[PDB]
């Protein structure tokens, strides 16, 4: 547990290291009730993983074409050729029942551990599942597990924050000047005194509404000045 | 330990597994009371059967009548027995056989008897399970196909909701909605014809009429909840 | 130990929790008496009952509205049945105060009297106008899918639903009513409005709410 996250505080009480990652932190009081700290652990989990996707997804669209900018990437005009104008509620239709089926397949792990581990269809083989969030079994088809489960789930949510941070930024140093975060850091390796934060904090090149297929989706910045 | 319809999840103390079909499912509570509970099976029974032998119905006259369309299908039948002939003798017909099966139900060891032949009796039954001329030559176990019964009736009572809603969405019946799922599976579902965002809704467009004209007085045909619709 | 309107005051001592919704709201210490309470319990909860039959007729309504039917707004509705069907519209006054003058001095002599208006006495039913407790009659009439027995920990969490849904359909239909009289439009039109552009189509901005623009 110990190593903190600042040198002169005093850990909580729930908070004694049993969890990874655990640096003595909520200066909120959120993680005080224990089956609110499970959840909020998912939830970590949860932002984690889909923020290590989203960071290696925007920075690996524009190594393999630097042309397609990833905010605009969900419009059907900037989908691939195999893709392009697809009708994006039959996509929609496709990613809403695959999800609703995995999400509450999840869910039901949480709400009763151990409970959902079978495969429905094919009544056989089980999920090892160790402790919650982590199933493994298909989900580590190379075996990295069953060592050290402590050092890789530190690393994992360590890379995890950082990558949630990562992605907040890659959208905050896409709304305030409208490039791509290799783009805009080689925008401040061009010129690193006017191509920072000075001076493009303040307007949003977010546009109020584009027109998908019909639709008009109202695209905000998180903070206010266009 | 049996099946659930959420697999993790414990089923309500009122449901225990004794009826056929009993997965678990009364989230609000409604199977609580077991005078009620009585009436909702009777209730679930009957919204099943004609729910089968109605998707059944629609499905046979679809495939042996494609020009005419089944939603329509009470407007251009042209019989010649009359109108309000039909109703009559399905009203009395019906009111004689609902009324012998609420009878059946309010206390089950009273209607059994044929009243005008009374060397028939039917067997002491379960509720409503009637059986004995009802069921000839019945194949197999009774309880499993007991439970096959309320399976394919909840199915079927799904499918028949579904055949209303294509068909006042679509306005055609159900091999041809089929037809635009598989001739175009991406652009003919209901998030391609519909969604709502914060700050317009784009609804599906009617393909029902408000009314038809059916012999002078005419019929409004409500397009259920339109407007509701997404 | 219980969750009280106003975090760190105490509730009053008349107000113990055992009623559905209790949070302790009572500053003017209105429902002091046992009786009077019992009262107003009553009167909150068919206060709640008319606002939540009335704030879904609004909103089914102004869904109706807008989307391209035919429906009116709801301050509309009146003149618009009275004159569109051939409605006298006194006689239609007077059928309602006839109905709901049975309807409810059926119940304002059950408060009177609780294990009466069950005796017979009107078309043969005894036990379907027995009452259960005070807001809540019950029987095969009142609570067809039959709620109120079964489960009683599910019963109570429904009580405290239809308390809570009750409110703020109160607060709604309080709210519909400034809503027209600020705008002057539809409700739904004026949550478009509010979504359209959430700044400046809010009630600081209708020149009526703040005197100060
Ligand atoms: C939404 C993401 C999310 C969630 C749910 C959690 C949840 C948790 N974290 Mg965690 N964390 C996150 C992101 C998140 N973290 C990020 C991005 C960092 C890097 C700064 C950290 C760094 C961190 C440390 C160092 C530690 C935790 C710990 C914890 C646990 C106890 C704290 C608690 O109860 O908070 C519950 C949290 C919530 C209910 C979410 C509230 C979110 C608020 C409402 C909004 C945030 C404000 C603002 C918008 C943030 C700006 C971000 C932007 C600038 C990038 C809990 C499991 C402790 C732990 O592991 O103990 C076992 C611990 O020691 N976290
Ligand atoms: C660098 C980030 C990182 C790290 C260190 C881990 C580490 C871990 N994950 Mg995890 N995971 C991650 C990202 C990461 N994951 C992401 C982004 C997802 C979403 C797809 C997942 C989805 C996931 C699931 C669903 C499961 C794990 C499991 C595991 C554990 C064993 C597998 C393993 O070590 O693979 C580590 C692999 C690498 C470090 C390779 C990274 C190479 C890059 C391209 C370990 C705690 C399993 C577990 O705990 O089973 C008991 C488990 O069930 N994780
Ligand atoms: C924390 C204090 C603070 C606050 C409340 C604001 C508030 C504001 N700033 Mg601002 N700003 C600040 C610190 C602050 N700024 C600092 C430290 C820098 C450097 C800037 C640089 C900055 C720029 C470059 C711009 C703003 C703008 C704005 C306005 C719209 C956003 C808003 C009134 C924008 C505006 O409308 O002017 C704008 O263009 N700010
Ligand atoms: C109206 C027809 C109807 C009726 C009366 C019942 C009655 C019953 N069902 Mg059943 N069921 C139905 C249709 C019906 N079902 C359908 C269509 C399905 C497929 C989804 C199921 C699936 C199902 C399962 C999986 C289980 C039951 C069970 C039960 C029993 C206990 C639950 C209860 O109290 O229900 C009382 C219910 C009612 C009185 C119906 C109230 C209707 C309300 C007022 C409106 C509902 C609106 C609805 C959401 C609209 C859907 C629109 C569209 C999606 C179709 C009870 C005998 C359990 C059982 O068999 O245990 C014995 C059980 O495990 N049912
Ligand atoms: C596939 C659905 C299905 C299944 C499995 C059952 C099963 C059962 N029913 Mg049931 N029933 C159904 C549909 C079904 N029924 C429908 C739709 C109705 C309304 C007409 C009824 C009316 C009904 C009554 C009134 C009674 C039963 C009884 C029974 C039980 C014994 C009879 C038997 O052996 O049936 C076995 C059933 C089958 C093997 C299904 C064969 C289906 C064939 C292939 C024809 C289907 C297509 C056909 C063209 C449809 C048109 C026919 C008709 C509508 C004109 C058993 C539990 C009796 C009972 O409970 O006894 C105690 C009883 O008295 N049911
Ligand atoms: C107690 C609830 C209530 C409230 C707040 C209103 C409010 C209103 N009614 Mg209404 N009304 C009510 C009960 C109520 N009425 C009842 C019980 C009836 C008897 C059927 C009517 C019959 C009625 C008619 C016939 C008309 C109104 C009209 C109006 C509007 C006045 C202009 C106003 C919005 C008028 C309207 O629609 O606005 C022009 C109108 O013509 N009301
Ligand atoms: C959502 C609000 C809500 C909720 C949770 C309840 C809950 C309750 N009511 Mg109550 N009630 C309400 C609204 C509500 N009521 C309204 C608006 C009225 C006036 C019409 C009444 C009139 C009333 C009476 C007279 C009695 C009850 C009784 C009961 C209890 C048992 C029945 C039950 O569980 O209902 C469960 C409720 C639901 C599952 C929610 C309703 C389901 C759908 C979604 C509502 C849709 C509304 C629809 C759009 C418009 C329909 C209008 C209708 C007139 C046709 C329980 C405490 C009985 C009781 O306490 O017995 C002792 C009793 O005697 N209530
Ligand atoms: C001509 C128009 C006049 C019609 C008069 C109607 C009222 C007649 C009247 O007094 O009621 C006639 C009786 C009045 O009640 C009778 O009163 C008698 C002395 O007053 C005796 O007490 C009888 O026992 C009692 O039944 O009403 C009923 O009892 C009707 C009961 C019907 C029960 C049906 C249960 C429904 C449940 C099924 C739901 C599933
Ligand atoms: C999930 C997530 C992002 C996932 C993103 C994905 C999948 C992106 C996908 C895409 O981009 C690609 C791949 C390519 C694009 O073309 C398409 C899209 C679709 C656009 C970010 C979470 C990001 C989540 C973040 C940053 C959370 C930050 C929260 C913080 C810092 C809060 C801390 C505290 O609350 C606690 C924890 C405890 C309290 O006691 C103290 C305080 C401080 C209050
Ligand atoms: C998490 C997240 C998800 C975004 C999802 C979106 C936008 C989905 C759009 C999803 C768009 C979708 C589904 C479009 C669907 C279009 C469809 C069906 C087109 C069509 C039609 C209709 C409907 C007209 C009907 C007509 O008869 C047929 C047809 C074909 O013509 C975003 C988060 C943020 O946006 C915030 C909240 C704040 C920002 O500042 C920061 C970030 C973080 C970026
Ligand atoms: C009584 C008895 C007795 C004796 O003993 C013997 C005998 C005689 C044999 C018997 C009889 C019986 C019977 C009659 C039966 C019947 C049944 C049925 C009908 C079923 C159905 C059943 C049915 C069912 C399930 C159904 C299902 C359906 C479905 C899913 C559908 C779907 C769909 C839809 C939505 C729409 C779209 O667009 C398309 C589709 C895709 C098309």
């Amino acid at each position: 547990d110990r190593k903190l996250w600042a040198p002169g505080v005093v850990a909580p009480e729930y908070l004694k290291g049993d969890l990874a990652g655990d640096y003595g932190w909520d200066p909120l009081g959120l993680g005080a009730d224990p089956t609110a700290l499970k959840w909020y652990r998912q939830s970590e989990l949860q932002h984690a993983r889909w923020a290590m996707l989203g960071v290696a997804g925007v920075l690996v669209q524009e190594i393999v074409k630097p042309d397609v900018y990833f905010y605009e990437a969900g419009l059907p005009q900037n989908l691939p050729e195999p893709f392009t104008n697809i009708n994006m509620g039959g996509l929609l239709a496709w990613e809403f029942i695959l999800m609703h089926w995995v999400e509450v397949r999840r869910w039901q792990d949480y709400k009763n551990f151990g409970s959902v581990n079978e495969d429905p269809i094919f009544k056989g083989n089980k999920v090892p599942n160790p402790e919650m969030g982590y199933p493994g079994g298909i989900f580590d088809p190379f075996g990295f597990s069953k060592g050290n489960l402590k050092e890789l789930q530190t690393k994992e949510i360590k890379n995890g924050r950082l990558a949630m941070i990562a992605y907040m930024a890659f959208i905050l140093q896409a709304q305030a000047t409208g490039k791509g975060p290799l783009a805009a850091l080689s925008a401040h390796l061009s010129n690193p005194f006017g191509n920072n934060i000075l001076k493009n904090i303040g307007t949003c090149t977010v546009p109020h509404s584009v027109d998908v297929q019909g639709l008009t989706i109202p695209l905000t910045c998180l903070w206010p000045g266009s | 330990s049996r099946p659930l319809w959420l697999p993790g999840s414990t089923p309500p103390a009122h449901l225990k597994g004794d009826l056929p079909g009993d997965f678990g499912f009364d989230p609000l509570g409604l199977g609580a009371n077991a005078e009620s509970l009585k009436w909702f099976k009777e209730s679930e029974l009957v919204h099943s059967r004609w729910a089968m032998a109605a998707v059944a119905g629609i499905l046979v006259q679809e495939i042996v009548r494609p020009d005419v369309f089944w939603y329509n299908a009470g407007k251009e039948v042209e019989s010649p027995l009359g109108p309000l002939g039909l109703l009559a003798v399905e009203f009395f017909l019906m009111h004689w056989v609902e009324v012998r099966r609420w009878q059946d139900l309010r206390k089950p060891g009273s209607v059994d008897q044929d009243p005008i032949f009374s060397q028939y009796k039917l067997p002491p039954h379960e509720v409503g399970y009637p059986g004995g001329v009802f069921a000839p030559f019945i194949p197999g176990d009774l309880a499993e196909l007991k439970v096959k019964e309320i399976k394919n009736g909840r199915l079927a009572m799904l499918a028949f909701v579904g055949f209303v809603m294509a068909a006042q969405v679509t306005g055609k019946g159900p091999i041809a909605a089929l037809q635009e799922h598989l001739a175009d599976p991406w652009g003919t579902t209901i998030f391609s014809k519909a969604a709502v965002v914060p700050g317009q809704a784009v609804a599906p467009p009617c393909k029902i009429p408000a009314s038809v004209s059916y012999k002078g007085i005419e019929i409004p045909t409500p397009c259920f909840l339109q407007g509701l619709w997404p | 130990v219980r969750p009280v309107w106003f975090p760190g005051n105490p509730p009053p001592a008349h107000l113990d929790g055992s009623l559905a919704g209790d949070y302790g709201f009572d500053p003017l210490f209105l429902g002091q008496e046992p009786q009077t309470l019992k009262w107003y319990v009553q009167a909150e909860l068919v206060h709640g009952r008319f606002a939540m039959l009335g704030a879904a007729g609004i909103i089914l309504t102004s869904i109706g509205a807008k989307v391209g039917l035919g429906f009116p707004e709801w301050y509309d509705a009146g003149k618009v049945v009275v004159e569109k069907n051939n409605i006298d519209f006194p006689t239609l006054m007077v059928i309602q105060f006839y109905l709901m003058g049975w309807a409810e001095t059926k119940r304002w002599y059950d408060f009177k009297n609780p294990g009466s208006q069950a005796d017979g006495s009107f078309l043969g039913f005894t036990e379907e106008f027995k009452g259960l407790e005070n807001g809540y009659p019950g029987g095969r009439f009142f609570d067809p899918m039959g709620l109120s027995r079964g489960d009683a920990a599910k019963y109570q969490e429904y009580k405290q639903k239809e308390v809570k849904n009750g409110r703020l359909a109160m607060i709604a239909c309080l709210g519909f009513a400034a809503q027209y009289a600020a705008t002057g439009k539809g409700p739904l039109d004026n949550l478009a409005d509010h979504l359209a552009d959430p700044n400046h189509v809010n009630f600081a901005t209708n020149g009526v709410s703040i005197p100060i623009a």
